[PDB]
RNA sequence: UGCUUGGACUACAUAUGGUUGAGGGUUGUA
RNA sequence: AACUCUAAGCGGUGGAUCACUCGGCUCAUGGGUCGAUGAAGAACGCAGCAAACUGUGCGUCAUCGUGUGAACUGCAGGACACAUGAACAUCGACAUUUUGAACGCAUAUCGCAGUCCAUGCUG
RNA sequence: UUAUAUACAACCUCAACUCAUAUGGGACUACCCCCUGAAUUUAAGCAUAUUAAUUAGGGGAGGAAAAGAAACUAACAAGGAUUUUCUUAGUAGCGGCGAGCGAAAAGAAAACAGUUCAGCACUAAGUCACUUUGUCUAUAUGGCAAAUGUGAGAUGCAGUG
RNA sequence: GGUACAAUGGUAUGCGUAGAAGUGUUUGGCGUAAGCCUGCAUGGAGCUGCCAUUGGUACAGAUCUUGGUGGAUAGUAGCAAAUAAUCGAAUGAGAGCCUUGGAGGACUGAAGUGGAGAAGGGUUUCGUGUGAACAGUGGUUGAUCACGAGUUAGUCGGUCCUAAGUUCAAGGCGAAAGCGAAAAUUUUCAAGUAAAACAUAAUUUUGAACGAAAGGGAAUACGGUUCCAAUUCCGUAACCUGUUGAGUAUCCGUUUGUUAUUAAAUAUGGGCCUCGUGCUCAUCCUGGCAACAGGAACGACCAUAAAGAAGCCGUCGAGAGA
RNA sequence: AGAGCAUGACAUAUACUGUUGUGUCGAUAUUUUCUCCUCGGACCUUGAAAAUUUAUGGUGGGGACACGCAAACUUCUCAA
């Protein structure tokens, strides 16, 4: 065969990706028949090959699934928790820089009046 | 006992898969020095305290 | 009889194998093995005669 | 309706609102 | 050619001595990052042949994407899946079992619920 | 209204929810803050003392923490937040004045950074949070505006100070 | 003052797979001595003299520490409790064992050494294979070692209920941890509705949960079957729980078969009326004097009563098993 | 189901099985077993609780009507 590649099975549709999910969890069910009751090549090894090519075939439909609710939880403020952000606990309370770093307006009007002057000194 | 939980049953279990020897192709890998089974009990000598 | 997985409770199995193998079952019994594995002694029913349905599996 | 199977939820303490309310607690137009 | 004494030689028993060192220890430097978005920890599972360790979570000794660019090896088996990429790193994607602060109630129990959405069997 | 006999209201004190949104427990151990607190030991015995305001126990944080811009020194010709090192100094003191213990100012360095409230004749609540609707451009506990919709607020919110 | 050990700084145009360190030794020596140099033998990759400066720097002792070993001793240590084996055969490299089967003498003597369970154990079970080690002698066997397998439930248990008790719930308390509290804390803290009216309306607070494989507690037995499981598989015959469905306590006097008499028919009475088919009345079951009976014959809540529900020693009678 | 079972008479070679007979009377004493029922005793000792279950009673409320169509979460019988 060719190697399930999930550059080539981003392409798919839904449709096509869980019809080839059935037919390569079949395979893996007919060789796990075959492991026990001596299967007659010194091993069809293919235990492996499509013990793997299945979990890309999740992995593709699964990040194409979270990439859409991604697109649908644009514009809406309470997004759910899996899509936000995990960054670490610590950082995620600890005042969003956006007011951590907002100033009262005696400090803002301390601000414009005297500046740091940019001076030399010897003569 | 004969009246076991599930939970003494499958600890019960994992000891007895886990009392298997060391496989001899691994002592045919690349310096290796795994030689016998150091985590064998049996039965009879040794107690599981569980 | 099968090895199923530790935690199917006997409508599992007998949902499982219809789906996979187009059968009916009569009775299912179920064991959890001493190495830790759940058994399934599934009896088919009178029609589905157990050996043509053994050697469409792959055993024998 | 009917049994199974899968999923979401159902802890506590708190803050702010919302919503339902209690009280011969002070009062008021009648 | 009793046994004994002593010496050396040879053989044994034993594992010192010396020479090694992907390990310790000590000093210093740069950096600041766990967790109710489920931590640390526990348990059990997971490999073609595996018990441990190491890795992992039914997608189970791996994993998207990248980097590099031909292996992996004890033995098979396949690599026509470089030449549209092995094996490795790296890791930003998806995922992460039962637990555990552990959160329906319990738990020397895989025990007992509720509410709700679906499907799978009446009509 | 309230012969507790029709409502009606509004507050105030308190409830309830699988209400909307959120917040908190637990881990680590070297350093850090808050607590609680011994005895061995030494005194050639031993009780105060010492060990020690320490081991152990308990709790709480951060990459540092604590401290910090004077209710401070000095007695000068005066200095000027905090913290660290050197010196003061094994000094002044304290002590069965025994064993022992024991700082600080000044001086010399490292580093330097300053400020904010409450309370007045501010002299039109001049403020804030939601929610919805326009509409910016992180996958934003964001940006602006609209309705000023609902609330906080006169038992005192903003600005000045 | 001198000598051993290891290092660091210098130094020796040092030494070394043409054999370094180490070790061994009747090689020859030197030194009063600690020690040193040397030959040969083994060994296989590093090391030494000098000046300085050093340091985890020199062992016979510590009932020293770790390891190894000797005698004692191949043994007058010992392998003597639980009566006892013997014949012949087969297997085998080898047999007193456990290896087997046959015969035979014995023991346990059923309060057992028999047959089953609960704790506990955890694969020891079973088949085949077997080589060392282990079975304090042997071993062809094994609870050893290798490989393969094996544990089936609506009825047996758990699970459900509580006991003694326990864990938590904010009255509380304590610096906290947490009470080696037992909180009994706690505005409506709990129920209730083929669900209401000038409060919809009647009622209750000890919250909650755990804690019995011997207490309480629905339902199954036989015959057969395996190398290995059976109240579980197989066959046969039942049973319990829940949910639907079907049948079946009300098949009249009038008047159809029938002139009334009746027949279909738990089955009418009344008064009049052409009799009546007119009119009107009527079925949440019957029997027995009773003790109580039958196939059924108002679980929708309150109330009361009973069952669950019980100890120990005895006891006439009955049945079962033996 | 001369069931099944067991004892027993033949027949059929592993050639993949059939068969004929039996299984019947009486009566002991089991203070020594287990159950069931009865009736007692000792005690300044009086010998669990809850789920669960049933019967009754009560006020309302439900149904039922003869010229016949019925019924019955039906405490009845069966079925899926």
């Amino acid at each position: 065969m060719v190697k399930v590649k999930c550059s080539e099975l981003r392409i798919k549709d839904k449709k096509e990706l869980t019809k080839q999910l059935d037919e390569l969890k079949n395979e893996l069910l007919s060789l796990r028949v075959a492991k026990v009751t001596g299967g007659a090549p010194s091993k069809l090894s293919k235990i492996r090959v499509v013990r793997k090519a299945i979990a890309r075939v999740y992995i593709v439909m699964h990040q194409k699934q979270k990439e859409n609710l991604r697109k649908v939880f644009k514009n809406k403020k309470y997004k759910p928790l899996d899509l936000r952000k995990k960054k670490t606990r610590a950082i995620r309370k600890a005042l969003s820089p956006r007011d951590a770093n907002r100033k009262t307006l005696k400090e803002i009007r301390k601000r414009s009046v005297f500046p740091q002057r940019k001076f030399a000194v010897k003569a | 006992a004969a009246h076991k939980s599930f939970r003494i049953k499958q600890k019960l279990a994992k000891k007895l898969k886990q009392n298997r020897s060391v496989p001899q192709w691994v002592r045919l890998r690349t310096g290796n020095t795994i030689r016998y089974n150091a985590k064998r009990r049996h039965w009879r000598r040794t107690k599981l305290k569980l | 009889v099968f090895l199923t997985h530790l935690r199917a409770n006997k409508n599992h199995v007998r949902a499982a194998v219809r789906k996979l193998y187009d059968i009916k079952v009569a009775k299912v019994n179920v064991l959890i093995r001493p190495d830790g594995q759940k058994k399934a002694y599934v009896r088919l029913a009178r029609d589905y005669d157990a050996l043509d349905i053994a050697n469409k599996i792959g055993i024998i």
